[PDB]
């Protein structure tokens, strides 16, 4: 913290 | 910029409308003041519990407080605070409340772009439009989310640290945690810009490659014009190399960001740590306050893992938004309605004066275009292949405005009158017909919602479909469309007329197809319309003998002009129409 | 089924060719046994820390102790252990590691893609081929992922720390953790399983609803046939509620599975404090034993908490994997190569020999079709509208196969030939060609890969093409195709001109286009066609007047039948393709 | 746990 975004 | 956004966001978070919604928000904002409150609990309990256990204390007293220490870590989050009873219960409530906001923003979204003017459509593409709404919607929703109920709270976790260590625990500690939060913070926001740059290098590359797959893919002619399937091959491989390097740089630069941070968090624990060891032993704190602090500062760095993230979601959310309302705002109506009053059909007379038109940039359309019809009589047009013809037809429909000139219907001007009457009262038979995913019986009843099922099947007895409607396996529950199976040229030609049979207008603005079909079928239908536009003011576009013959007024258009003007028999011996008709079709 | 899958996995995962990344694949395993032994190691030594704190150590100690632990917490994840700066190693080389398997399996698939037989493409769409292909490469990753380095480890740290508390803290702290990790595995798979079949249900309908929000957004036709834009907001509405329950059934779901793990959690953390403070008040345990228990209880939940996800994210990709595989299985090159050897190209006679096709199931189109071509002269195919020509062009191509019958060019049957040489031999010209986005220079030397450039201008000199790619701008770097600009008629039919004169062919399978232009421009392609026709032997199939007249031997199919053969004139005295020529053209 | 699905 992925990576989403 | 950030005010503003703000302030529109703040608009959005309370429901207007529902009493029953607020007290839902009231209780989810009072959840997490309680979260807050367990955050700084627990450690306090903990360190009771070792401080209690370090001194021979009797077995009631720890019993009694471990289980106490035990519930409150059940209500706190046992991991990373997205764990615990506490933000569930949130979680759930805040369902129940942002389907709301969701549903309402959505509807507005989809009540807006069904009014916009027709040009505004033909201009734009569909996939598009759709994106920036979805993306809307879902970026309204996720900046409510974000913001109030994962960066708040923490920027509030700090500064509560911050206090109580300064005051309740030492000096020194608050300096520990504020250097460590502020380094923590500005480190993540100046990396994550560098590499949401790299994001975007690498995201450009992906549809790229994405691409040249898909195109390979789809033209099954590089067996064709050579054995090139190695060359396709050798280009794709290429292809992939930059983009796995461009892939390669970005997620190094999130392997830095995740290290730097993790050094940002030990370097200050370990500053606590040892600051803490040497003043318990110079008998200044207690054995608990060692754990406390460790625990704190690990309590502190879990919600921390994930601002990188945050910061990138908030600004794309952003723009996004801004996007959905910049199209909120397109206003652009300009077939609007200044004025109301329905319009008074009597019996259907329309008229034309000189009536200026151009939507085409440079070049002008209709210039000095003017003709009557009487009611019942049907009007022609015929000419060269090209936009007028349509053009006209949709300019009584008002579907664009005229720049100069007049054009009434039974002695009214349509531009002072509202557009639903004006709307209701005339039928039109496209060029081709679309039948929407759905049954037959819908798509019949689509030209008027609320009749009956009865007058369903009467007008399609008398539009001549209903028995191939019998013809198909369940008939009135048949699948249409795209998703059913496809249908012949007279089936949607017939189901075209049904529904306009259905909205039961007064002037029929027919555009006959151009579709090639058997000419028994087509002098079926041609039949069907001319007994559906019987005692009915009709237009009619064609290039065929039929329409020609046996109307009532010729007319013809030579770039949007009118060069012959009478009846059929007349353009026969002027040696005009006779000409075009011996040469187009024959 | 889980054992065969495994033994796949486990195949992919050793990089076969290059011997650098074997290295990296070992080092990532010695990386994760790092991680297993530092998450054993920590908390003994949080441990030796408040053991030394409560019994008044000296500072020395103590400052190296807190030091040694501080590095320990920083080797291993301060948090959720993908925050350590060992797994960010791991994560670092094995991007380096995962890249490789990604490129291979990628173009495995698309190697194979690109040779199977007609009828195959003709059947299935490409976006669904395209997406199982993508979807499968990362299933493969994926699983790779998920399995090896986050699934085995967990249940690794489980069976340790069990033997740990059992072995080297008591007897009875095994069973509480072996009684509470097994409650939460249990637990987790079977609320699953219960969420997975309503996250489906959710997911069906979320998919009618954009479908239903794009149809009504195309069809601007809701004007037309009534003023319905309320009824399109209205079912709009409607479909919005019924996705609404959907998810509220699903998400309610997953907040019921988060609760049941933090019980169970919560649970086993309170039976093993308070034992351990009961040991402790009666002198059998020490204070550090506390902690201890504590942290190692929250280190093995924080990666439980990934596990109903783990599962899902397993079966997916496992189902993925499958369908991939199994169309990288589906061998159907029915028109396959047996036996080998270059077709010998000496003139270019092709032969028949009542050759029986039957694509179409249960009618058969080619019956008893016999005919040949002297070596550079012109036959042409005439008829009805179907696909009796191109049928047979495809036939001659290789295709598809001959059902029964014989066909041969140069005395040498085709079907015992390599399809490599036939089809680079044979020149053609399709309906309409397709330029792929790309510049003008690189479509032109897409006909022979490795010729220069100053064939490509002389070729497209030769194609009387060159002067309208001078128009363009750019000229040679111009953008073409749907990311550039259009081009009309003349434009792609004179691109593949040059393309076909690159290949430089002894056969050419002419289709003349149908599209309709000038005359002029028409006539100048024809001439181009003559002049590039010139001393080759070619097969015409037009229905035009031109290529008739001109012929050598003209051929009439009917149903797939030769009915009329001969020459221009015996033809038309015949009564044939006169009346032919006179209606359909006329 | 995501929703990743
Ligand atoms: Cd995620």
């Amino acid at each position: 913290x992925c990576e989403c975004g | 910029d950030f005010g503003r956004k703000l302030r529109l966001l703040s608009g959005y978070l309370w429901p207007r409308g529902s009493p029953a919604l607020q007290l839902v928000v009231l209780i989810c904002l009072g959840l997490m003041g309680l979260e807050r409150a367990l955050n700084v609990l627990v450690p306090i309990f903990y360190r009771n519990i070792v401080n209690l256990l370090t001194e021979k204390a009797p077995w009631n007293s720890l019993a009694w407080t471990v289980t106490s220490y035990v519930f409150l870590k059940f209500l706190q989050g046992g991991g990373t605070g997205s764990t615990g009873f506490v933000s569930n219960l949130r979680t759930f409530l805040w369902i129940r409340v942002q389907q709301f906001t969701s549903r309402r923003v959505e509807l507005l979204i989809f009540s807006h772009l069904h009014e916009l003017s027709l040009r505004w459509h033909l201009g734009r593409r569909t996939g598009e439009v759709l994106r920036i709404a979805d993306r809307g919607t879902s970026s309204v929703t996720g900046l409510l989310s974000y913001l109030v109920f994962n960066v708040i709270p923490t920027l509030a976790d700090i500064i509560i640290g911050i206090i109580y260590f300064s005051m309740f625990f030492n000096a020194w500690f608050g300096l520990i945690v504020f250097l460590c939060m502020s380094l923590y913070l500005t480190l993540t926001i100046v990396v994550t810009e560098w590499r949401t740059k790299f994001r975007r290098a690498m995201n450009t590359q992906e549809n790229a490659t994405r691409a040249r797959a898909v195109d390979s893919l789809l033209n099954f002619e590089t067996v064709k014009y050579y054995n090139a399937e190695s060359y396709e091959v050798e280009r794709y491989r290429e292809a992939i190399i930059k983009y796995q390097g461009l892939e390669w740089k970005s997620s190094a630069s999130l392997v830095l960001l995740n290290q730097t941070q993790n050094l940002v968090i030990g370097l200050g624990l370990l500053a606590g740590s040892l600051l803490c060891a040497y003043f318990v032993t110079e008998q200044k704190l207690q054995v608990g306050d060692y754990v406390l602090f460790g625990t704190y500062i690990i309590q502190l760095y879990m919600p921390l893992n994930w601002f990188g993230t945050y910061y990138r979601m908030i600004q794309t959310n952003f723009i996004d938004m801004e996007n959905m309302f910049d199209l909120l705002k397109e206003e652009t109506e300009v077939k609007d309605l200044p004025g109301a009053g329905p319009l008074r059909f009597q019996k259907g007379r329309i008229e034309f004066e000189n009536v200026h038109f151009s939507y085409a940039d440079g070049r002008e359309t209709l210039q000095d275009v003017s003709f009557t019809v009487m009611p019942g009589q049907t009007l022609a047009l015929v000419g060269p292949s090209g936009a007028g013809k349509s053009t006209i037809l949709r300019l009584l429909f008002r579907f664009y405005d005229i720049s100069s000139g007049c054009i009434r219907i039974d002695g009214q001007d349509i531009s002072q009158v509202t557009q639903a009457s004006l709307r209701s009262h005339i039928g039109v038979v496209p060029q081709d017909t679309v039948l929407f995913n759905d049954t037959i019986a819908d798509n019949i009843r689509y030209g008027r919602v609320t009749a009956g099922n009865d007058e369903v099947e009467a007008a399609a007895q008398a539009a001549g479909i209903h028995d191939a409607i019998m013809a198909f396996p369940e008939g009135y529950r048949t699948q249409v469309g795209e998703r059913g199976l496809k249908l012949s040229g007279g089936e949607k030609q017939r189901v075209a007329i049904a529904r306009t049979i259905l909205k039961a207008p007064g002037i029929i603005l027919l555009d006959e197809a151009t579709s090639a079909l058997d000419t028994s079928n087509e002098r079926a239908i041609q039949a069907s319309l001319a007994k559906v536009c019987a005692n009915r003011t009709t237009i009619v576009v064609a290039h065929r003998l039929s329409t020609v013959v046996n109307a009532d007024q010729i007319l013809v258009i030579k770039d949007g002009c009118i060069v012959e003007r009478g009846r059929h028999e007349a353009l026969l011996s002027r040696g005009g129409v006779y000409a075009d008709m011996w040469q187009l079709q024959q």
